[PDB]
């Protein structure tokens, strides 16, 4: 007593590259130096 | 408007014990450096409430 579909395949990832976008940051920088004064040698 | 030093400091151990047994802190920090002790108060001229 003697005695399989075929096709075309496209595979896809889950994508992991996190989304970039630029951001504008507005801010001010106040700096306070302080000094002493005697003769000609500022401390 | 002028400067703004801000330093972060560990309480004294007697105060640690107060904090976590009463849920409250004293309105004064004191640390000795070199000779004398220094001390800060919350609003100016305040007491040790
Ligand atoms: C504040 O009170 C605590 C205990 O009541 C005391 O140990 C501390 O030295 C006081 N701080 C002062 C008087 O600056």
């Amino acid at each position: 007593t003697s005695m399989l579909d075929e096709g075309i395949m496209v595979v896809y990832k889950r994508n992991i590259v996190a989304h970039t976008f630029k951001v504008r940051v507005y801010q001010k920088v106040l700096t306070f130096r302080r000094s002493y004064a005697y003769h000609r040698t500022t401390y | 408007l002028l400067g703004s030093n801000t330093e972060y400091v560990a309480p004294p151990m007697w105060e640690i014990h107060h904090i976590n047994s009463h849920s409250q802190c004293y309105s004064s920090y004191s640390r000795v450096i070199a000779g004398t002790v220094f001390v800060a108060y919350h609003r100016d001229s305040y007491e040790n409430k």
